[PDB]
């Protein structure tokens, strides 16, 4: 008999834990391996697909499809501003019900590099060009065009390629950033503003549609798994 | 019969052995890194150049 | 495993266009920080350990518990096995259409005194017995029915006191993996049963107690833990939004797509 | 010379040409093929019939309108009333393929528009109550769309399908479907969209009335807008082809 | 490790001055016996091991305690995880401006009876459950609510008369170390909460009965207790004196330099 | 494959595309640059601010009317009140600089219209 | 099932123990190190320190 | 005395797992093999030998 | 230990007659179903190895059981092995 | 006196020690997997060909 | 895998082994002696010398 003492953690439970256990199905037969198409080997290659943006949530329009659409007219006067959302992607409601919403929604904290893509739905003839800005916290969000130059910005134009990238970098004072809201590490403003006002011709349409995508680089990174808010519970389904 | 391998740190090895006869029974396999991501991005059959316009 | 590093770059003017792409072709462009901006040589440490599959699927869950008695009407619980009885386990599959992995189950047992008017209540140590039945295999119907004698079927003896009992079980499915989403009827005719519930038959899981262990009434609560290993998976898809409604089908309750703000301009949420 | 514009199919007796078009998404990365002997089941020679089975077909054009909230066809018995692709559905147990997508809507330059085309492998739509299920004749039609609809059904006895745009009917964000293979038919640089899907299923073969592994989806995120005198009509059209076919276990002619 | 050795001298007479610096340079000086008097060669084996940091914070400390009890209006206990809640640990930690360490969670539970009339009482093995719930997660309102069952969130079950549970915690911060001061505000204009309290969000600790486990009132006595490990420091300081008052902030009640004593040549205390 | 049409410019954070454009026409040929020791006067340690400075700003835009005759800028005094470009400028006794002028108009293909952008080296009034 | 005797000491709780626990979340991933100026490895370090002496302790 | 710690799954008894056990016997002495004709080594050579059909269950 | 291999088959005719034998002998025939039908070359990885007599017999059960009481007439209990 | 073997998978080793002094004491042997079938299919004398009629 | 080092005494070795994945699992070190007081006395630019004056 090799002697022994038991140390504290013995006979406990624990959640996470890794252990050996005897299986309860002796030599059993496994069926073989088949190839499936789409095999998934790291949660992180969900991240880096494109996903729409549900930009528009004004009212009791979440209800229809026109949560995901962003108006765009023709005004008669340049420097109005187009749309802009905070960037929280666990938490702020935009981002919230995304593709990326979910999978952070998972995990405590994030670092990397969203991607914000734009495609332009408008009529084939009429052109147009766009400012897409983001400006680091330590003031509000820049409420003229001025303002919103000091930023990080990439003047974007319509034309016969449509699609946009805007890639927000990763400017922070940690490496990390809490997913959960909080003042300390808070994201930072996104806004896009009118280059040049909407030039369509006659008999083409006045007003225009411009949906969003999001999507993580290949810098992107999580850690710290936990349980998500969203889904409810009562009493056990039947 | 035993084995050697490297823990997870930041800035080491463990000894672990497989005492049942039944694959299911040993350890999880939490190391696995391989990642590939052309298989949700760039699904496309004419390869695409980042540097070059999408259509030409 | 290690995040790739951003590399610098100076200014620039040339005709390539990183910054432009279709995505029409449904290809999420590739682009980089260093290609809008100028930006710094950086080596990034971090790592996506945590984000793998394996780290993510295998937690312990609690997918469901009955209560059963030492005395009366209700003697034993039974259970059929589907994870789906419990919302946040089966969403963490849901994401997934085809899985594969090898179960580990652990139970967690606890007993519970009855209010009562008998005398000289004296306790003694219980002893919980857990029968697993595969597909097909006799059904007790009475707590001292032949069945329990487990001749086959695995079986566990356990006592209060002791360690939570655990059990390791392989990859049960016929085909090659099993299935989360599964469109289509059982019947030739399109008729009958309609959605998952025709593929899961995992059979039945049985407890009682094997001694009465006092003359004052007591009930016991049972609960089981799923803890997925060796996983692999295929075909990703969206997670799911409106709340669940029933265990066999899924049945949702319209609702909206996210929660609202006020004008598109605001900043903050509401 | 050449242009990424432009792009010819050949299958078989049927060709389709597109001097608009993008690239095409193959799939998830596996380029459909026939089934290696390492994973054979069926002990029987498989039929392969090739260009008796591998071809074009279109099925009904189906009006797009500026309230249309979208459509969804289910692969495995659409075709089954079309050539021998149909007869060789009904008189074999197992069948395996995959399929080829082709979705063709052109406008004029005056016309706005945008479209989805995905394809969800195993689809599952739920039910008005939520204590029944849906019935065959409403989740299927013989070659015939079926129709979303804009706001919630009423919820009585009936087994009516869940037809919600917003929830896709799977309940889920319509904004995400974007995961699965898909591309984005847009009135502006595009004329026709195409996808490639190889065999996805848990099984190595299936039988192809009960299980209907592959649905098809296009929803319009921005509707049709045209200022008056341009032409009214624009329909949709689809293109179905299956790939490297195979069948076995031959039997009586029927489903029952 | 070892004391340096004090090397012997003979007389000495010499321009040379040890004995004499000036310490306005912020300098002190290394004189060493031998310098300001005769001194015999001698080895010393003295080992400075345990004046070492690891020695120095590892110890097990009570941090806190709480009471739940088996029925009536508080059925669970609810903790946000700060050190500063105990006097004696958090002063062994206010020597380091930055600290770096990997936490050892130990604890300790015990049952009480409660006085109550309640007839025939007959205990059973009652059951703990100790959930972590890392920040913004769901917060349960309800002991029977769902967040129970811990889908993801790690959690121990225990039971009494077995050991006491541990588990061991990584790093956790976000920074490359935890800040035990930190001089400055939450927003951008200097308003709002002042101080460490903005830098401390570590999730919650929550705790349990999972079974009633007797007809009479049972109360329950939880205590989490630290063990600091594999550590790292910098930038030591002063050492607090005045009595702690508040466990979001350095708040301090004025009090003398040191204890008294009687006249300076006194040479005894008082 | 490629196209002469279209045109990427970055300069420290601001990027400015354009699908359809012609060449740039870089000066008189000289590309601009720092100063050479050869020519220095100032012998205090110049200031280079570089990503701080360099980067595209964004002035007013300004209406085009089928009347309107024309506009001009005065480079050297247009910034000064934005950015640190503008702080730098306050700041110092000297400043060498060199412009990277941008004029974005666009109009659908049934608006006639012809612009000169011209930029000239003191213009005296 | 190796044979085995437990020992006076088991399942007891030591403060000043050293032992190995299973960690609560495995492969957690570890920000990397930082280099900051005045890294103490040890005490004594402190104890070399100069500081005042209140000699005067007399009366208020 | 080695340091431990006991996991879940401690001193339950499972009906189908593998373990070694002390004997109760000890040096107790076996009976020789014999050879006896016909040695079933697996049940699958049960499973190809015929057997008659009930093909008419109808009635009594 | 693995299941065997069933190996391809083209058309055939000829005069060997695998499909007829007789049953009159005792004789399992040993035909597979590579001889009455044409077959594709296939592998199988499918194992015998829960068919073993080791794991069809090795399994716990319960053979028996008594009462016996702290007092009164009963108070041992006794039993002759049998299965 | 160790020992190493390979466990049952599909698409490793465990050390195994025994370490009583009786036979009865160590482990059941699952790997087994010896089969001859001629002792109950195909009892006959005269070895019968497949291939050719059975009564000639 | 395992290793050996030296206890603590006055006037041997001991075999650990690391069983988990996690660093955050190993024991403590406690062997750990390195010191340099140059990083709080002795905080000058120009280095001073004990048998000289300070300030010359
Ligand atoms: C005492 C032995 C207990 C054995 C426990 C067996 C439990 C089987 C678990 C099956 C797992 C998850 C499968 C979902 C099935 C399906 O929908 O196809
Ligand atoms: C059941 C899992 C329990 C997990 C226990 C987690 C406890 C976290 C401990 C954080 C440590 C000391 C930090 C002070 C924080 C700060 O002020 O920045």
């Amino acid at each position: 008999g090799l002697p022994t003492m038991n140390t504290p953690g013995s006979c406990q439970f624990l959640t996470s834990d890794d252990f050996q256990s005897p299986s309860a199905m002796p030599q059993y037969d496994v069926t073989p391996e088949m190839r499936i198409p789409g095999e998934v080997k790291n949660l992180m290659e969900i991240a880096e697909v494109d996903s729409v943006v549900p930009v528009q949530n004004v009212g009791e329009k979440v209800n229809s499809m026109e949560a995901y659409q962003i108006p765009v007219r023709s005004n008669e006067g340049s420097g109005t501003q187009v749309f802009g959302f905070p960037l929280q992607p666990g938490y702020s409601s935009v981002f919230s019900r995304t593709l990326l919403g979910e999978i952070l929604n998972y995990y405590t904290h994030w670092s990397g590099s969203i991607k914000l893509t734009f495609m332009f739905c408008g009529s084939a003839m009429a052109t147009g060009k766009f400012l897409l800005a983001y400006s680091p916290p330590g003031a509000g969000a820049p409420t003229k065009r001025v303002d919103a130059m000091l930023g990080t910005h990439v003047v974007w134009d319509v034309g016969l390629q449509s699609s946009c990238v805007l890639c927000i970098p990763w400017i922070s004072q940690t490496h990390y950033r809490y997913v959960a809201s909080d003042e300390y590490t808070a994201g930072g403003f996104i806004t896009c503003w009118y280059q040049t006002n909407i030039v369509v011709p006659a008999d083409a349409q006045s007003s225009c549609y411009i949906m969003c995508f999001v999507s993580a680089c290949n810098d992107f990174s999580v850690r710290l798994l936990k349980d998500t808010p969203f889904i409810s519970q009562e009493n056990f389904f039947q | 019969g035993a084995q050697v391998s490297t823990q997870k740190t930041g800035a080491i090895h463990y000894t672990n052995i497989n005492y049942y006869k039944d694959a299911a029974s040993n350890s999880a396999n939490r190391q696995d890194f391989t990642q590939d991501p052309s298989k949700f991005t760039e699904p496309v059959k004419d390869i695409m150049i980042k540097s070059l316009p999408a259509l030409n | 495993g290690r995040v790739a590093d951003t590399v610098g770059t100076g200014p620039t003017n040339s005709e390539a266009i990183p910054a432009l792409t279709a995505a029409e072709t449904g290809h999420t462009s590739q682009v980089v920080p260093s290609d809008t901006m100028q930006t710094r040589h950086v080596k990034n440490y971090h790592s996506r350990s945590e984000s793998t599959i394996e780290n993510f699927l295998c937690r312990s869950a609690c997918v469901y518990f009955t209560e059963y008695e030492n005395s009366g009407a209700k003697r034993y619980a039974e259970w059929v096995i589907t994870p789906r009885q419990a919302a946040q386990l089966r969403r963490k599959l849901e994401f997934f259409t085809y899985v594969r992995f090898d179960l580990e189950l652990t139970f967690v047992i606890t007993s519970t005194q009855q209010p009562s008017t008998t005398q000289n209540q004296d306790a003694q140590i219980l002893t919980h017995q857990i029968m697993y039945v595969p597909p097909g295999g006799p059904v007790p119907d009475k707590v001292d029915s032949y069945v329990w004698q487990t001749s086959t079927n695995p079986s566990v003896f356990w006592t209060e006191g002791n360690a939570p009992p655990r059990m390791s079980v392989p990859f049960l499915s016929i085909g090659n993996a099993y299935s989360n989403f599964y469109d289509g009827w059982s019947e030739f005719s399109r008729n009958g049963v309609y959605g998952i519930n025709t593929l899961n038959n995992m059979g039945t899981l049985y407890a009682r107690h094997v001694n009465a262990g006092s003359t004052g009434p007591i009930k016991s609560t049972i609960r089981i833990y799923f803890k997925p290993k060796h996983v692999k998976a295929w075909i990703p898809r969206p997670p799911r939004l409106c709340q669940y409604e029933k265990a066999k089908n899924v049945n949702f309750q319209p609702s909206g797509v996210t929660t609202t703000r006020q004008s598109i301009t605001t900043m903050t949420n509401t | 010379g050449y242009s990424d514009r432009v792009r010819s199919i050949t299958l078989g007796n049927s060709t389709i040409t597109t001097q608009e078009c993008a690239n095409v998404v193959v799939g998830y990365g596996v380029w459909p093929d026939y089934l290696k002997d390492s994973e054979a089941t069926a002990e029987d020679q498989p039929t392969q019939p090739d260009v008796a089975t591998c071809r074009f077909y279109t099925l009904d054009s189906v009006q797009w309108q500026k309230t249309s909230p979208g459509w969804w066809w289910k692969l495995p018995d659409a075709l089954s009333n079309l050539g021998l692709f149909g007869q060789n559905m009904q008189y074999h147990y197992l069948g395996r393929t995959g399929y080829t997508i082709h979705v063709q809507c052109n406008a004029s330059k005056f016309h706005q528009g945008c479209l989805l085309v995905v394809c969800v492998p195993e689809a599952e739509m739920g039910c008005a109550t939520l204590n029944n299920t849906p019935s065959s004749a409403e989740l299927l039609g013989g070659d015939t769309a079926k129709e979303f609809a804009d706001k919630p059904v009423a919820s009585g006895s009936n087994k009516l399908v869940q037809r919600v745009v917003y929830n896709a009917g799977m309940g889920v964000g319509v904004g995400n479907l974007t995961i699965f293979p898909h591309q984005w038919i847009n009135l502006r640089t595009n004329n026709s969209a195409t996808i490639v899907m190889p065999y996805t299923n848990s099984v190595p073969m299936d039988n192809m009335f009960r299980h209907n592994n592959v649905t098809l989806m296009v929803i319009p995120f921005v509707p049709l807008d045209y200022c008056p005198g341009s032409t009214t009509y624009v329909p949709i059209t689809v293109t179905i082809a299956p790939m490297c076919a195979e069948y076995n276990g031959l039997r009586l002619a029927g489903h029952q």
